[PDB]
């Protein structure tokens, strides 16, 4: 009878766990073994990776059930601060964040589904891309359709996820199960002092990219079944299991392969279904491949619920935002979604446009984690169903500092360039916005084209 | 803006010939989707294909070391193998796949009788500590390769007496050393041992029987083509060393000459390319061509072969009262006790670690760079003519980076008129080409330099890449 709420306890954690495990684990695990060199200080460098992880999910969990509104990251800062740095937040992120991690992640599907067929060569991009485009097109038209189906697809895809991981673990162990450990009892491999400035800190840094979604389902709430008790039990569920399953698989990675052959790799994640089952081993990669798939479903669905959210309060257009009745799913949200994701597949580079942004996320988490103090200082009476110990916002807003600064002194010139595209978008709102009492030669027109779009799709405003 | 009408909207929006339209447009989307998806699988079928892999053994994607003597390798007093143990770290540093260990069975004159290479000298040291350096080689993955040239001390080298017993005494130590762990053998000085074919293809079988990655190492003295040709008749998978290459000092075409008749005359096959059997370079060049050899033989097509001292350019001619077969190994300035002064700073190991301009840094940065590199693991060879006196060729697998080497042998400068109009035209080489090296220091690195302008200083080389060209 509602209006949209399906999602329980166990469908949350397959969102979760579907955003954070995308191509992290299988293609790129040798930048910490890079930086650091021994085994056991990759893992507890990836231990210490896990409980950061953990100290900021528990705390953006209490944030977000102490304000349940739909639209993270951004109801917070809105609440707040007001409605200039919001829009600023939400327009980069609709502009150069949001519509390119979907696209690479697609188009790492698309490169891991096409292995089998060149286990050498590169797989030709005039066939990468359009394998990323029918995903992305296939994707948005189911999630147009219901959301039921959306939700059972995420959930399938994360327990087929987990199903690999449990495989390749599974198959570690039986290879440790025979007479052959290869692992480093006498004496420490290597003992990483230092490579040239970066002790330490330099595997934190490329130690934290296989999470990131810790903080997504929130994008999400007042969508779900009795937020106020599943979100922080989603996060509980999701958060620690997804550490303990990547500390375990680099393990295994590390018992069954040598240092030295696979420090030297480019496409890891395929050697090692090559090597212990040879034959059939294509499934390995294209189970891998498949997993992608679902990560994208996952991360589209909120980036619709994002520009739903934002033309509530006038930052978007008001033709977003409106529904389609006998399915209650947001069409036009979801098409400018996909449009805006396939928007992005001119960049004949990979590098560029997400590396300029990789501290936005750090200084956005502390932005709106101080608000959780700000906050608490000004009205320390709102409803709080969970409380966890106090002075860890603090420490969370030291670390981020120290990310963001890690990352300036690392590469200072591509945050540089981030930081004049953010700040060059002022002009946009300035002039947009504010610049009301406009005479009746352009609303007159907008208005028909939103009353023509809405005959064309068959979609109706939000009711309340 | 505000909300448009809920009533009114939907019923409005039933008027036949609008209602179809929203069909229409829904199945051309789903037949453009069609379409896409039929031109991708089109243009993925019509692409080609990986070529393949050859499954190389071990000896086929590193260099090999020669140790003739570990007491001149480590210095006295530490004459036994467990010293190895202590600098087997270092040989892990120069990135060599191999280790040629030198003979260790006991001789001590021409006898017959109470010399055999059934167990090792005394001296040298014990069966267990032997093991331990296996056990320890092998946790650093380089491979030992053992040496059983029955007499090396007097000038007879293979006892021109009756051959029978030294052949049943090779062949019954072979398995004996297979089962204690090693992985492959070498004879030197095959052109004493009488009708050596059928006794080579002999232990060749054997060795290849026991295991598929076993490997057997001739080292023969005749520098003709004809001879080497005729003794690689009867079996294939020979490894045979010999002083051929060198046959100059004072040309610079012949070894091109050389090498191409080489190459065609064993069909293009594998091949080791050695200067000599235990020689090192600076015993057959001047000073002033280490570095170009250095950068040929590790990127010929085949497996090289250094001996010990041949990174840090150790010289015998340099110091006095030094035998010029095993000079002792410069590893810093306490090479000797008397004459403190006589060596010098560049001479040493230490001295030559962190200098850019050192040998040692051209050899790691060449041997790490032929490690790794799949087109110099097993890519193919094309030479082309060029100017009077440089040697140029490419290098290149299936569709990864191809390499250009080209060497200047000439005592002047000139320009290198490169042009090939003979190669197929799947790796033509294109008019910009980048930059790895150079064997002189006084030029640029790592930025791309035009092919057509390009000019060679005296004694130099160039090691350029280009990547896959459509
Ligand atoms: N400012 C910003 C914020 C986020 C959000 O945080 C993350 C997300 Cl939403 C997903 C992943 C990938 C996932 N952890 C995996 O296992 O691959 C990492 C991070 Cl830090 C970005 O994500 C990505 C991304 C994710 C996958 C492929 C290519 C790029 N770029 C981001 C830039
Ligand atoms: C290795 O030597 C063996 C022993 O001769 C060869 O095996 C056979 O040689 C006999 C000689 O009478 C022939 O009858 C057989 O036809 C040979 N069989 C094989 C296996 O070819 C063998 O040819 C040699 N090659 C290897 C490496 O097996
Ligand atoms: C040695 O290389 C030469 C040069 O190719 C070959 O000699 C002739 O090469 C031409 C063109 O490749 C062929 O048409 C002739 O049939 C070759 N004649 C000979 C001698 O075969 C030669 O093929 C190569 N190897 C040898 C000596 O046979
Ligand atoms: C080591 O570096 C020194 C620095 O130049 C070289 O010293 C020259 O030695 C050559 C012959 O060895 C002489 O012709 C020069 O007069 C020396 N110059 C100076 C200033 O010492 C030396 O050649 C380098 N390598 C060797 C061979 O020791």
């Amino acid at each position: 009878v509602t209006l949209q709420r399906n999602i329980t306890l166990l469908n949350g954690v397959a969102i979760i766990v579907g955003t954070i495990i995308g191509s992290g684990i299988f293609v790129t695990p040798t930048g910490v073994l890079k930086e650091a060199g021994s085994p056991g200080l990759a893992l507890v460098v990836w231990a210490a990776c896990g409980v950061f992880s953990i100290v900021g999910a528990l705390c953006y969990a209490e944030l977000g059930t102490t304000i349940s509104k739909s639209g993270g990251d951004y109801a917070y800062m809105l609440e707040v601060y007001g409605s200039l740095p919001a829009f600023l937040k939400l327009w980069i992120e609709l502009l150069i964040i949001r519509p390119s991690s979907q696209y690479i992640v697609a188009l790492v599907f698309a490169t891991y589904l096409l292995k089998p067929l060149f286990p050498t060569c590169p797989v030709p991009e005039e066939a990468a891309k359009l394998v990323a485009c029918l995903c992305v097109l296939l994707l948005t038209a189911v999630n147009c359709y219901s959301v039921k189906a959306a939700t059972r697809v995420q959930d399938a895809f994360a327990a087929a996820k987990l199903l690999a991981l449990a495989l390749i673990i599974l198959l570690g162990f039986v290879q440790i199960g025979k007479g052959d450990v290869s692992n480093l009892d006498p004496n420490f491999s290597f003992e990483g002092t230092k490579l040239d400035v970066g002790n330490i800190v330099l595997a934190l840094y490329s130690g934290l990219f296989a999470y990131g979604g810790w903080n997504y389902l929130n994008f999400v709430t007042e969508e779900m079944i009795n937020p106020y008790r599943n979100l922080p039990l989603a996060i509980i569920i999701s958060l620690p299991i997804v550490t303990l399953v990547y500390v375990l698989t680099n393990l295994a990675y590390f018992t069954t392969l040598s240092t030295e052959q696979m420090l030297s790799s480019e496409a890891v994640a395929v050697d090692f279904g090559n090597y212990h089952l040879g034959v059939m081993s294509w499934i390995i990669p294209v189970f891998v491949g498949l997993s992608c798939f679902g990560s994208v479903n996952g991360s589209l669905f909120t980036s619709s619920r994002l520009f739903f959210v934002g033309s509530r309060e006038g930052h978007l257009p008001s033709i977003l935002s409106m529904i389609h009745p006998q399915l209650l799913t947001p069409v036009p949200s979801l098409v400018f979604t996909c449009v805006m994701t396939l928007l992005y597949a001119f960049s004949k580079d990979i590098f560029s446009v997400i590396n300029f942004f990789s501290f936005f996320n750090w200084l956005c988490v502390a932005l709106a984690i101080i608000g959780m103090i700000w906050l608490r200082h000004r009205k320390p009476e709102l409803e709080r169903p969970i409380k966890v110990n106090l002075a860890l916002p603090v420490f969370f807003i030291l670390a981020c500092l120290f990310l963001i600064a890690v990352s300036f002194w690392k590469t200072p010139v591509e945050c540089g360039i981030g930081f004049t595209i953010i700040l060059s978008g002022l002009p946009v709102y300035f002039f947009g916005v504010w610049w009301k009492n406009k005479p009746k030669w352009l609303l007159q027109g907008i208005f028909s084209t939103t009353v023509l779009c809405q005959k064309l799709m068959q979609v109706v405003p939000q009711e309340t | 803006f505000t909300g448009l009408s809920k009533e009114e909207l939907l019923k409005v929006a039933g008027s036949p010939g609008w209602v179809r339209t929203r069909w229409a447009l829904l199945l051309l989307f789903w037949l453009g989707w069609l379409g896409m998806l039929a031109g991708a699988v089109v243009i993925i079928v019509r692409a080609p294909r990986c070529r393949e892999l050859p499954a190389q053994k071990w000896w086929h994607t590193g260099a090999l070391y020669r140790i003739g003597d570990l007491q001149a390798f480590q210095g006295h007093g530490a004459g036994n193998l467990a010293g190895l143990k202590g600098r087997l770290d270092y040989l892990s540093s120069l990135k060599v796949k191999g280790l040629v260990l030198g003979p260790i069975h006991k001789n001590q004159k021409d006898d017959v009788a109470q010399t055999d290479l059934l167990q090792i000298d005394p001296n040298f040291g014990s069966k267990e500590d032997f093991d331990s350096l296996l056990q320890s080689a092998k946790k650093k993955s380089i491979r030992v390769i053992l040496d059983l040239t029955p007499n090396y001390r007097g000038e007879n080298s293979w006892f021109s007496t009756q051959v029978d017993t030294v052949a049943t005494k090779v062949k019954d130590a072979l398995e004996f050393w297979l089962q204690a762990g090693v992985d492959g053998f070498q004879v030197r000085d095959i052109e004493n041992l009488k009708d050596a074919s059928s006794f080579l293809a002999e232990w060749q079988n054997i060795t290849k029987g026991f295991s598929e990655d076993r490997l057997l190492i001739a080292g023969t003295n005749s520098s003709d083509l004809q001879q080497i040709l005729s003794l690689l008749e009867s079996n294939k998978d020979l490894l045979l060393t010999s002083s051929y290459l060198s046959d100059s000092g004072s040309t610079g075409e012949h070894t091109k000459s050389l090498v191409t008749q080489y190459l065609n005359a064993t069909g293009n096959r594998w091949c080791s390319w050695s200067l000599s059997q235990a020689r090192l370079l600076t015993s057959f060049l001047p000073a002033q061509l280490l570095r170009l050899y250095q950068l040929m033989l590790f990127t010929l097509p085949g497996t090289p072969v250094f001996s010990y001292g041949d990174e840090i350019g150790l010289d015998a001619a340099a110091l006095p009262g030094q035998p010029m077969e095993a000079p002792v190994m410069l590893w810093d300035e306490s090479s000797f006790p008397d004459i403190p002064g006589a060596v010098s700073a560049n001479m040493t190991v230490k001295g030559q670690s962190e200098d850019p301009g050192s040998l040692l840094s051209l050899f790691r940065r060449l041997s790490d760079q032929r490690s790794k590199e799949r087109s110099l693991l097993h890519g193919d060879f094309h030479a082309f003519s060029a100017g009077p006196g440089l040697f140029s060729y490419i290098r290149h697998w299936d569709q990864n980076e191809r390499f250009l080497v080209v060497l200047n042998f000439g005592d002047v400068g000139l320009s290198a008129g490169l042009q090939a109009s003979d190669l197929p035209a799947s790796a033509s080489l294109p008019a910009k080409a980048d930059l790895l090296l150079s064997t002189q220091p006084g030029r640029e690195e790592g930025s791309p330099l035009e092919l057509e302008r390009l000019k060679l200083e005296p004694h130099e080389g160039l090691l350029l890449r280009f990547p896959y060209a459509a």
